[PDB]
């Protein structure tokens, strides 16, 4: 008999391109361009969706095998680029308070949006 | 936006540094157009060679060295690490394309190099390269008028400045351009003033000063009279890069452009052309105005069979490489 608390779905995008999607499927994909790791911007209406996450493989000292990533955490009209070891902010739209929060969780940058928490190992 | 992280080279040997300077330099050898030279380990080394096509000033060869990658663009061809490659060529962090009218080499987190193929060439650099670069594009310290032209506390002329950033071949001894005598012509008909100060670049007057561009337009008028629109094109690029919205200035007489049947030639069109393979790419883009061919609103591009811009509900689908 288990408590009936809901549990957060988990996607994992790591390594040379291994992905473990939300539904538990596993596969490997070696992509070099920018790839939508997630979004609500897919539906009969795209505009009732909120966020969007793109990633691509940075080489950190050459143009060869991948060495790190580059994340683009869009949240509504905000934006956060995760590269090179820390974050940025290119907020362009309406300038309200952040719909996100930023934290240094161990060896991770963790960015929350009250229902959607992204953890980046910084590499 | 790309406020002061841009340098450019256009028309009759006109060089614009990161911080806003403009000067003419009629060099004709290889030059260090920009280079990471105030760091323990260099990240980029982009060089230009400027030559003559009959009489037209052109760029004949670019050699971008970055992070162990060598990229030699010349003769309408691209050499990647010594091997010819067919456009577009993409790898982790690097992509080179024939996008639009140009050849664009983007080395992600390093640089963005546009090369129109004959005369123009534009560099976008990361903000982290401030104060650590040196070359015709300047130092990227943000101060235009004070720090590019002081070689050990002495002020130089643009001829001397461009001659400092010179680099001979292993077996080549290229001379220096002797100073051009006085000019003539100026803007007698007023075309440069009428266009540049006209309606199109109105808000561009609020971001980029046109004085040097007016002078360059007049100087190009002194040259051939089918080649005065290079300065207007460059001003459009710069105004778009600062953030402002350039407006269409081209008229069937002012260097007319042509595009395919369903594609219109626009100044300041959205860079991410929606195409029913990804018909909503242009939703949350971040990139300023870009010139080129575009589609009338509503009918996204058809990149699946290249039938021009097509209505959303009449363009094919793709399954496993099969067209439907
Ligand atoms: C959502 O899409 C449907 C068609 O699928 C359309 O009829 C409706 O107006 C759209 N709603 C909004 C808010 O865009
Ligand atoms: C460019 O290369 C072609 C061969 O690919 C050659 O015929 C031509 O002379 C070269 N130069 C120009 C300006 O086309
Ligand atoms: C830029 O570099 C010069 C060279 O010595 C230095 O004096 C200056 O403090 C630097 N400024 C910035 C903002 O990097
Ligand atoms: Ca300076």
């Amino acid at each position: 008999e288990c408590s009936h608390r809901l549990c957060l779905g988990t996607c994992v995008a790591y390594g040379d391109g291994h992905f473990i999607t939300f539904d538990g499927d596993r596969y490997s994909f070696e992509g070099s361009c920018e790839y939508i790791l997630a979004q609500d911007y897919c539906g009969d209406n795209t505009t009732h969706g909120t966020f969007r996450i793109v990633t691509e493989n940075i080489p950190c000292g050459t143009t060869g095998t991948t060495c790190s990533k580059a994340i683009k955490l869009f949240v509504e009209s905000y934006e956060l680029i995760l590269q090179e070891g820390t974050f940025k902010a290119v907020a362009r739209g309406p300038g309200g308070d952040p719909p996100y929060k930023i934290r240094y969780m161990g060896i991770f940058l963790v960015i929350e949006t009250h229902g959607m928490a992204v953890s980046w190992d910084r590499k | 936006a790309h406020n002061g992280r841009v340098c450019s080279t256009w028309g009759d040997f006109h060089y614009k540094t990161f911080d806003g300077d403009v000067f003419r330099f009629p060099g004709l050898c290889n030059y260090v157009f920009s280079e990471h030279c105030r760091a323990a380990y260099e990240d980029f080394n982009v060089q230009l060679r400027r030559g003559l096509v009959g009489s037209r000033p052109v760029v004949t060869r670019v050699v971008i060295k970055a992070q162990g990658l060598v990229l030699e663009a010349s003769n309408g061809s691209v050499l990647i690490n010594g091997q010819r490659e067919e456009l577009p060529y993409s790898r982790t962090g690097l992509l080179v394309e024939q996008s639009g009218d140009y050849i664009k080499v983007s080395i992600r987190l390093v640089l963005t190099f546009l090369w129109n193929g004959e005369d123009s060439a534009l560099l976008e650099l990361d903000p982290k390269y401030a104060n650590q670069t040196c070359g015709l594009c300047g130092d990227f310290n943000g101060l235009p008028a004070f720090n590019e032209f002081y070689a050990h506390n002495a002020r130089l002329t643009p001829l001397q400045f461009g001659n400092l950033q010179k680099l001979d071949g292993p077996t080549e001894q290229c001379p220096d351009p002797l100073p051009l005598p006085a000019g003539n012509c100026t803007d007698e008909e007023g075309i440069c003033h009428r266009t540049l100060l006209g309606p199109a670049f109105a808000e561009c007057h609020a971001l980029v000063d046109s004085t040097a561009y007016l002078a360059a337009c007049a100087q190009d008028l002194c040259r051939c009279p089918t080649c005065p629109c290079a300065t207007f094109v460059e001003y459009s690029r710069q105004c778009a890069h600062a953030g402002g919205q350039p407006r269409n200035w081209r008229c069937p007489e002012l260097c007319p452009r042509t595009c395919p049947l369903n594609m219109q030639h626009q100044e300041c069109g959205s860079p991410c052309t929606d195409t029913c393979s990804n018909p909503q790419r242009a939703q949350l883009c971040e990139d300023h105005c870009v010139d080129g061919c575009f589609c009338p609103p509503g009918t996204v591009l058809d990149d699946i069979t290249h039938s021009g811009c097509l209505p959303l509900g009449q363009c094919p689908c793709t399954h496993g490489g099969r067209t439907y």
